[PDB]
C-alpha cells in the first residue's frame, strides 16, 4: 500500500473531456524507467488569459519566470523542495500523472493555497466534554456550497497573503470582522506541502498550509465573537458546526487533513 | 411495603462531607470543587462553616460523617421495560449481616444454592459469535436450573453489559418462573450519571430513570437488565473502585452461611468466572484463588484471559520473563509499549503463583476438548475443587453427593460421582435419600435404587416418624 | 449521523425478507433506542407483514407508548 497520489492518477480529468495516460503503481516516480509514456498536452481554454500564467503553450519562450523562487507576484517555489525543470517546465515532485499541460490550475509548479480549520470540543447539555470509547469528540465549522454536492473546508486560493482568509470567507465571514479573525488566524500549524487533487498535471500541482485555530473553553471568549461575527449569508448556501468522524461526509482529500489534525489533540477515529 | 420504608433508614447509613477545602485541580467546567465538589460552591450540603479549624488536606477520616439514608427504594427505566427493580444506597462500611438480612427478609429472596461472581474488563470489547451464543446459553442454563445468585458490577459497559444481554435473552424465552434469574449489581454511587432524580427520602417507589449513552462524562450510567441494585457510597464524586472492599466481604460472608433442607445442611459454594479482563483482573483472580475459591477462565476473547489460557499447561519455572514479555507484546500490543519492566516481574510472580495451583484454576478450552457446554464445566470445576479439599475420612464423598442433591440436577451424580473410586456401602446413603424423598425428586430415588438401597432395610420406625 | 442505520432498516423492510434484518442489522453496533423504530413499524403494520412486527416486539417496542392519537388517526 504505497502512498501515491491516487486522486491525481485518477482517470478523466474534471470538467474537460480528455483522458490521462494509464500510470500503474510501478511506473509512477520519475526515477523509474517508463518508455511508452506519451502524456497528451492539455490545458484549459481559459488558461491563456490574465492573472494566471499564460504558459499553456510553453514550448514558446514565453515561459521565462523564475523557478523554485518567488518570481514576483507568483511565489513559484515549492514547500517540499527544489522541483526539477525539464524543457522549461516543472516536473511533479511526487510522480507521473499521465497528463501534460497547465490543466485548469493557475500557474506551473506548485499553486499555494491556505486551509484553516476551526476546532472546538463537543459539550453535553451540562457542559462537560463528550467522549468516545476512549477519546473525545471534536466539532468543526464547515460550509456547504449550493452547487458543490460536498461539504468543504472554508479555505480558498492564497492569491493574497492575509486576505486569503477573506478570499476564502468573503462569502462567509464578514468584511470588518474579517480583519479581526485575520488577527486570530495566527494559531498552530498541522501540515504543509504537496496535496493530492484530481487537477494535478505533471506541471502544475497544489501545495497548501493547514493552520488549526482551536477553542479550549466552550463558553465565550473567541467562540462568542466568532459566532457574533456571523455575516454568513452573502454568497453561500449554509454553514454549520459539525462533529468529527471517519464517516464525516466531506470532500475527499479534506479528510486526510482531519486525520492528521485529530492526532494533535487525541480525538477518535 | 410500609414496614420496609420504616426499616431501611433506621438501619443503614450514608456518608457526606461537612468541610469546604477547595481543591487545586479545576474540573471540566466544575472549577468550584472542594476535593469532593459534589453539589454546592463547597463539597457540602450542610452549613459551610469554618468548623473551628482550617485543617488543610481534608482527611476523610476527619471530614466526612454518617447520616441516615435518603436514596432507597424502587426504580423503573423510562421507556425500556415495565418491570420494577429494587435499589438502595449504602455507606462505605456497613456490616454484611445487615445487607444479608435486608436481601433475605425485606426484598424477599431465598437463600441461594450457588453464588456466581463474574468479573472482567470494564472497557467494552467483542468476541466470536459461536463463543458468545455458547457462553450466554450455558450461563442462563446453570443460573436457572441451580437457583443461584449472579453478582457483578451494575454498569452498562464491558463484561457487565454482555451478561445482562444473556439475561434479556431469557426474557425473550420466559418459559416458566421468570423471577428465577436474580442478578444483583454493586456499583459506586458517586459515579452514576443522572442520579440526581433518585434522591428522595421516605421512599421513591415509582422512580423514573432515563439514560443516555455518550451524554455523560467520565462518570457512567447503570445497566438496564440487572434485577437489584446496591450502590456503595463514600462521599466522593469522581472516584472509582470504592465497590471492591465491600464486594469481597459480602461474598465471603455469604459463602459461610449454611442452608439446611430436609435432613442435610451445606455451606454455600462460590465460583468466579472471568472474561477478557485487564491488569487488575489478574490480581483479583490471584486474590480470589488464594482463599480457595475456584476460578474458570474462558479460552478465547481475552486480553488477559488468553494469556492464562495459553500458559496453563507449561509447568512451573518453565515460564520466563522473556516468554511473558513476548506474550504481553503480542496480545496487548497497544499498552504493551507502555508497560515497564519493573511490573512484568510482578506479573511473572502472579502467573506462576496462579498456575502453581492446578486444582482450583480451570481453563474452558472452547471447542477443542472437554467442550460439552458451559454449565457442566462450571459444575465439574466446583466439584473438583471441593474434592481436593482436605478431609479426615470419606466425608468429602458424602459432601459432594449432598451438593449434587441440593442442586436439582442428577446427570452430574450419575456422570462422575457414581463413576468409581468410592466403594460406598448402601447404608451410607440413608440420610440424603431422606432429603431426596421429602423434597419430591424421584430421579434421585431411582438412582439410589439402582445403586441398591433396600427399602425394607431403610424404613425404620423413627425414620417413618420423622417423615410424618 | 446514524440515519444510514435507519436507511438499511427501511431497505430491509421494503423487501419482504426478514432473515437479513435479524441476521446482521440487529447483530450489534447500533445502540438503537426503541423510540427510533416507530416510523418503520408503521410501514410494517400497514402492508401486513407480521414477521417484522414480531421482530420489533422482540427488540422491545412498547405498544402502549407507540399508539398515540395521531398515529391512530393516520392508521385509519
Amino acid at each position: 500500500g504505497d502512498s501515491y497520489h491516487v486522486n491525481a492518477r485518477h482517470l478523466l480529468y474534471p470538467n474537460c473531456p480528455v483522458t490521462r495516460f494509464p500510470v500503474p503503481n510501478e511506473k509512477v516516480p520519475w526515477e523509474t524507467e517508463f518508455l511508452i509514456y506519451d502524456p497528451p498536452f492539455y490545458t484549459a481554454e481559459r488558461k491563456d488569459a490574465a492573472a494566471m500564467d499564460p504558459m499553456g503553450d510553453t514550448l514558446e519562450p514565453l515561459s521565462t519566470i523564475q523557478y523554485n523562487v518567488v518570481d514576483g507576484l507568483r511565489d513559484r517555489r515549492s514547500f517540499h523542495g527544489p522541483y526539477t525543470v525539464q524543457a522549461g517546465l516543472p516536473l511533479n515532485p511526487m510522480g507521473r500523472t499521465g497528463l501534460r499541460g497547465r490543466g485548469s490550475l493557475s500557474c506551473f509548479g506548485p499553486n499555494h493555497t491556505l486551509y484553516p480549520m476551526v476546532t472546538r470540543w463537543r459539550r453535553n447539555e451540562d457542559g462537560a466534554i463528550c467522549r468516545k470509547s476512549i477519546k473525545k469528540m471534536l466539532e468543526v465549522l464547515v460550509v456547504k456550497l449550493p452547487l458543490s454536492e460536498h461539504w468543504a473546508l472554508p479555505g480558498g486560493s492564497r492569491e493574497p497573503g492575509e486576505m486569503l482568509p477573506r478570499k476564502l470567507k468573503r462569502i462567509l465571514r464578514q468584511e470588518h470582522w474579517p480583519s479581526f479573525e485575520n488577527l486570530l488566524k495566527c494559531g498552530m500549524e498541522v501540515y504543509k506541502g504537496y496535496m493530492d487533487d484530481p487537477r494535478n498535471t505533471d506541471n502544475a500541482w497544489i501545495e497548501t498550509v493547514a493552520v488549526s485555530v482551536h477553542f479550549q473553553d466552550q463558553n465565550d471568549v473567541e467562540l462568542n465573537r466568532l459566532n457574533s461575527n456571523l455575516h454568513a449569508c452573502d454568497s453561500g448556501a449554509s454553514i454549520r458546526w459539525q462533529v468529527v468522524d471517519r464517516r464525516i461526509p466531506l470532500y475527499a482529500n479534506h479528510k486526510t487533513l482531519l486525520q492528521k489534525a485529530a492526532a494533535e489533540f487525541g480525538a477518535h477515529y | 411495603q410500609e414496614s420496609l420504608s420504616s426499616w431501611i433508614p433506621e438501619n443503614i447509613k450514608k456518608k457526606e462531607c461537612v468541610y469546604f477545602v477547595e481543591s487545586s485541580k479545576l474540573s471540566d467546567a466544575g472549577k468550584v470543587v472542594c476535593q469532593c465538589g459534589y453539589t454546592h460552591e463547597q463539597h457540602l450540603e450542610e452549613a459551610t462553616k469554618p468548623h473551628t479549624f482550617q485543617g488543610t488536606q481534608w482527611d476523610p477520616k476527619k471530614h466526612v460523617q454518617e447520616m441516615p439514608t435518603d436514596a432507597f427504594g424502587d426504580i423503573v427505566f423510562t421507556g425500556l421495560s415495565q418491570k420494577v427493580k429494587k435499589y438502595v444506597r449504602v455507606s462505605q462500611d456497613t456490616p454484611s449481616s445487615v445487607i444479608y438480612h435486608l436481601m433475605t427478609q425485606h426484598w424477599g429472596l431465598d437463600v441461594p444454592n450457588l453464588l456466581i461472581s463474574v468479573t472482567g474488563g470494564a472497557k467494552n470489547f467483542n468476541m466470536k459469535p459461536r463463543l458468545k451464543s455458547i457462553f450466554r446459553r450455558g450461563l442462563v442454563k446453570v443460573a436457572q436450573t441451580t437457583g443461584a445468585w449472579i453478582i457483578t458490577g451494575g454498569s452498562h459497559t464491558g463484561v457487565m453489559k454482555q451478561v445482562g444481554e444473556a439475561v434479556r435473552d431469557f426474557s425473550l424465552s420466559s418459559s416458566y418462573k421468570e423471577g428465577e434469574l436474580i442478578t444483583i449489581g454493586v456499583a459506586t454511587w458517586g459515579t452514576v450519571h443522572r442520579r440526581e432524580g433518585l434522591i428522595h427520602p421516605t421512599g421513591s417507589f415509582p422512580a423514573e430513570y432515563i439514560l443516555d449513552e455518550d451524554g455523560q462524562g467520565n462518570l457512567t450510567c447503570l445497566d438496564s437488565n440487572h434485577s437489584h441494585f446496591i450502590l456503595v457510597d463514600d462521599g466522593t464524586h469522581g472516584q472509582y473502585g470504592v465497590e471492591i472492599p465491600l464486594r469481597t466481604r459480602l461474598e465471603k460472608f455469604i459463602s459461610e452461611q449454611t442452608k439446611e433442607r430436609g435432613g442435610v445442611a451445606i455451606k454455600i459454594p462460590i465460583v468466579c468466572v472471568v472474561l477478557e479482563g485487564g491488569p487488575g483482573t489478574l490480581h483479583t483472580i490471584d486474590n480470589a484463588t488464594t482463599n480457595g475459591t475456584p476460578c474458570v477462565v474462558v479460552e478465547g476473547s481475552g486480553r488477559v484471559a488468553d494469556v492464562i489460557a495459553q500458559v496453563a499447561n507449561l509447568p512451573v519455572s518453565d515460564i520466563t520473563i522473556s516468554l511473558i514479555q513476548q506474550k504481553l507484546s503480542v496480545f496487548f500490543q497497544e499498552m504493551f509499549e507502555t508497560f515497564t519492566e519493573s511490573r512484568i516481574v510482578e506479573w511473572t510472580k502472579k502467573i506462576q503463583d496462579i498456575v502453581r495451583r492446578r486444582q482450583l484454576l480451570t481453563v474452558f478450552r472452547e471447542g477443542k476438548d472437554g467442550q460439552q457446554d458451559v454449565d457442566v464445566a462450571i459444575l465439574q470445576a466446583l466439584l473438583k475443587a471441593s474434592r481436593s479439599q482436605d478431609h479426615f475420612g470419606h466425608e468429602n464423598w458424602d459432601h459432594q453427593l449432598k451438593l449434587a442433591v441440593a442442586w436439582n440436577r442428577v446427570d452430574i451424580a450419575r456422570s462422575e460421582i457414581f463413576m468409581d473410586e468410592w466403594q460406598w456401602k448402601p447404608s451410607d446413603l440413608h440420610p440424603t435419600m431422606t432429603a431426596a424423598l421429602i423434597s419430591n425428586k424421584p430421579e434421585f430415588v431411582k438412582l439410589f435404587l439402582e445403586n441398591g438401597v433396600q427399602l425394607k432395610e431403610f424404613v425404620t420406625w423413627d425414620t417413618l416418624l420423622y417423615l410424618y
